[PDB]
């Protein structure tokens, strides 16, 4: 499928606007990205804020300005006229009932498929909390798209001024699992189907894993065997740097 | 004299990705802060002014369009003023000219507390921004010739030719300063996220490396095999060294696969 | 007969477990399962000479409550043995 | 068949021709073999010009 | 209708309609307009035992002499000239074993070629979780209402 890349200029631009409004009694803050869509890869170069407020107790009263829509247009085409409006970020991971009818509003703006951005601002979460989501036709479903960082001159480098594996990813793969099982619990709860649908899926495609064992540590010798030749190469290095150290104690005895 | 000027770190990604994206023309934009008496510049936002041809003249300041959009950050969330603003300067050092000075002596009436700042987005990609600012003179602590600017430290004068000439005896329409940048705790994990998303893409290379795995290892073997007949006909280390150990983290990547 | 026979690793069905459920020979369990088959609904295939039927996992097995609460369980045994084999990578 | 055409062996007991021919693996043995052959001359040389 | 019978031909109703009904085989009008009976049915036969060869191969893993002379309707030595064809033209990849009586149609898998899928199939079950991650938050709002 299609790809998701985010400059940090635009992820720090979204986490910023939480302390700065000052939101709090859990509300959210709603902003518009710009970038191309068009491609395989959407790329997103800018970002802005717009007040938003909805009812927490109720769903069907919201309110959006649409005059920084036509404001921030204005002001882009006079400075930067290859970004167009791609879609808007939220405040929260937890998607509400609302994106539907958000999604309603910038459809006669945007002229490409809207794209759903969620931005934890809390980072309660491990790795990336930033998730891509695009809305298609289910009545209408998100579809989720991987969201990396882009890799130029123009903004890494600013990163670079401001701050300054398996081990990791084992630690990711108990939040994902951690999700499953309070799925099930909440579930009986609330009984005693796309979910259960793709679960059952995963145990039979790691009980399983033995069955290759036997071809397994056909390729796990051949490291053993590619480390035996690393190691040995090792001494080559320290025992030259031994003969080099012991020609430069030759030179300092006779001066 | 020296003086901290703290930016915030929103900040410098705006007016470093807005510099660096045309490389000509010299774009220019205003910033938002507060100030702690005439010692601390403090910047919040920054504001991005639409461009023109002219090169941050006389005639590139549009009053009109510059008062329709303030009226719009209020209501978002900013309350500060306007500090100053930027200017880039590409392919030279930190430097005001002619036409630079000019052209800042002209919002000396309307906000002395006005600073202009001259950022160079193209050799500030090593590493370490390359950015001075410069302050009007708004007085107070002033008024004819005085000794503004306390906690004096860290880095020096630089610049290039003329800034550096007069310092103590005109501070009028240019002096030298700081650039300081203040973070949280918050602030820094924001931009840690670089390091189960990942972890799919981890084996990613792994995956296309199983059919290549007999390649792998024997284009690295004849490699070394070249390499060895080099330290032969010596009576070398670096290049052996090298292409070692590209070939160890290779191995242990495959181990965690398992 | 494929969720009788299953207990890990083996979905394995020979003829005599067909024929029986069935009731036809040799003949038409082939030509019955090799269509069901090649509609997708199985990727497995049968074997001829040895008597064994090797079926894979294809189907989503629709009408579910019977093993939400078995594979609850064999979720916490997988949420074990990485937390186990992940607290002896941070020591080690 | 010790001409190296086509890989085989055959059996004059029963009269058939059982499975014989298989591919080979590269970078294991002989790769192996010819890079330790090659490193066990550089530490020949190592002592020589040491003292 | 014949051609969503190429992988579930069991070449019980080909040889009936080869006997029986041939309305464009033998015959042609707006086409060719014919020639002889043996022109078009000489590589008539080879195809339809072709249709079945090349399902045996994806799906068969090994199948006895005996069985293979049922289904083609052929003897023992034009069972092997049909199938010693299909391999020497690089299309269907299959060892005959004559003690046994059998054919045997599983491709030989190397060590790597099986460790190849294994990644595939991590691979996918991390698309699975990363589905079922995704579909916890899209369905609470049906929860939590």
């Amino acid at each position: 499928h299609e790809k998701v890349t985010i400059a940090p200029l635009v992820l720090l631009s979204a986490l910023d606007h939480y302390e700065r409004t000052q939101t709090k009694e859990n509300k959210r803050c709603v902003g518009v990205i710009l970038g191309d869509a068009n491609s395989s890869t959407i790329r997103v170069t800018n970002s802005f804020a717009l007040p938003f407020e909805e009812d927490e107790k109720n769903s069907d009263v919201w309110f959006l300005d649409h005059n920084y829509i036509e404001n921030m247009n204005e002001m882009c085409k006079k400075i930067n006229a290859k970004e167009k409006l791609i879609g808007w970020y939220h405040s929260g991971p937890k998607l509400r009932a609302s994106d539907l009818k958000i999604n309603e509003l910038f459809k006669k703006y945007t002229q490409n498929n809207p794209l759903l951005l969620i931005v934890d601002v809390k980072q309660q979460g491990v790795g990336l909390p930033t998730d891509a989501y695009v809305a298609i036709e289910q009545e209408k479903t998100f579809l989720h798209l991987p969201c990396t960082i882009e890799a130029e001159e123009a903004e890494e480098i600013g990163v670079e001024h401001l701050l300054r594996i398996r081990l990791t990813n084992q630690l990711k793969s108990l939040k994902g699992l951690q999700s499953k099982l309070k799925d099930v619990v909440e579930y009986l709860d609330k009984v005693i189907h796309t979910i259960l649908g793709k679960l059952q899926d995963v145990f039979n495609l790691n009980n399983l894993q033995k069955a290759l064992t036997v071809k397994t540590n056909d390729e796990l010798m051949v490291i053993y065997i590619s480390n035996l030749v690393r190691s040995i190469i090792a001494f080559d290095d320290l025992i030259e740097n031994k003969i080099q150290n012991k020609k430069i104690q030759e030179q300092r005895v006779k001066d | 004299t020296k003086e901290t000027v703290y930016i915030s770190s929103i900040a410098l990604l705006k007016m470093l990705k807005h510099g660096r994206a045309g490389v000509p023309m010299e774009v220019m934009g205003l910033m938002l802060g507060e100030f702690v008496d005439d010692y601390t510049v403090n910047v919040v936002d920054v504001f991005a002014m639409p461009q023109s041809g002219t090169g941050v003249s006389v005639e590139a300041v549009d009053d009109v369009f510059q008062a329709k959009m303030m009226d719009m950050l209020k209501q978002t969330g900013r309350d500060q003023m306007v500090v100053g603003w930027y200017h880039s300067h590409p392919g030279f050092g930190c430097w005001l000219s002619s036409v630079d000075v000019n052209t800042q002596k002209s919002f000396e009436q309307l906000n002395s507390r006005a600073v202009a700042v001259v950022v160079d987005p193209i050799q500030s990609v090593k590493g370490k921004v390359v950015i001075d600012a410069f302050r009007l003179i708004d007085t107070g602590a002033l008024i004819n010739n005085l000794e503004p600017r306390q906690t004096t430290s860290n880095t020096g004068l630089l610049n290039k030719a003329n800034i550096q000439a007069l310092i103590h005896g005109l501070n009028r329409h240019y002096y030298s300063l700081n650039i300081d940048y203040h973070k949280t705790a918050k602030e820094t994990k924001m931009l840690m996220n670089l390091h189960y998303e990942e972890k799919e893409e981890s084996n990613l290379a792994a995956t296309k490396s199983m059919v290549k795995i007999a390649e792998q290892y024997s284009k690295r073997i004849e490699e070394e095999k070249e390499l060895t007949e080099e330290e032969l006909k010596t009576r070398p280390k670096k290049h052996l060294s090298e292409t070692a150990d590209e070939t160890l983290e290779n191995n242990i990547v495959s181990v965690l696969t398992a | 007969l494929i969720e009788t026979v299953f207990v890990k690793n083996i979905r394995m069905l020979s003829f005599e477990d067909i024929s029986k459920a069935t009731h036809l020979p040799k003949d038409n369990v082939e030509h019955l399962v090799m269509r069901a088959i090649s509609l997708g609904l199985l990727k497995g295939s049968i074997d001829q000479v040895n008597e064994l039927v090797t079926i894979s996992w294809v189907q989503p097995r629709i009408i579910s409550g019977d093993q939400i609460t078995k594979m609850k369980d064999r979720l916490v045994e997988w949420n074990d043995q990485v937390e186990k084999l992940g607290k002896k990578m941070e020591a080690r | 068949i010790l001409d190296k055409i086509f890989y085989g062996v055959l059996d004059q007991g029963n009269g058939w021709l059982y499975v014989y021919e298989t591919p080979n693996q590269d970078a294991t043995y002989d790769s192996a073999l010819e890079l330790v052959g090659q490193l066990n001359k550089v530490v020949d040389q190592l002592f020589e010009k040491a003292s | 209708s014949l051609v969503k019978l190429f992988t579930t031909n069991e070449l019980m109703r080909w040889p009936i309609v080869q006997k029986t009904y041939e309305p464009v085989l033998n015959e042609d009008d707006l086409a060719f307009g014919g020639e002889a009976n043996k022109h078009h049915w000489e590589d008539l036969q080879k195809r339809v035992i072709e249709h079945n060869l090349r399902v045996i191969s994806e799906y068969y893993s090994r199948i006895t002499l005996l069985r293979l002379n049922e289904l083609l309707d052929l003897t023992e030595s034009q069972t092997e000239t049909y199938i010693s064809d299909l391999v020497n033209q690089g299309i269907i990849y299959a060892k005959v074993n004559r003690p046994a009586k059998i054919v045997n149609f599983e491709k030989p898998k190397n060590s790597s070629q099986l460790l190849n899928e294994w990644s595939h199939n991590v691979d996918e079950l991390l698309e699975h979780i990363e589905t079922i991650g995704h579909l916890i938050t899209k369905e609470e709002i049906m929860h939590g209402l």
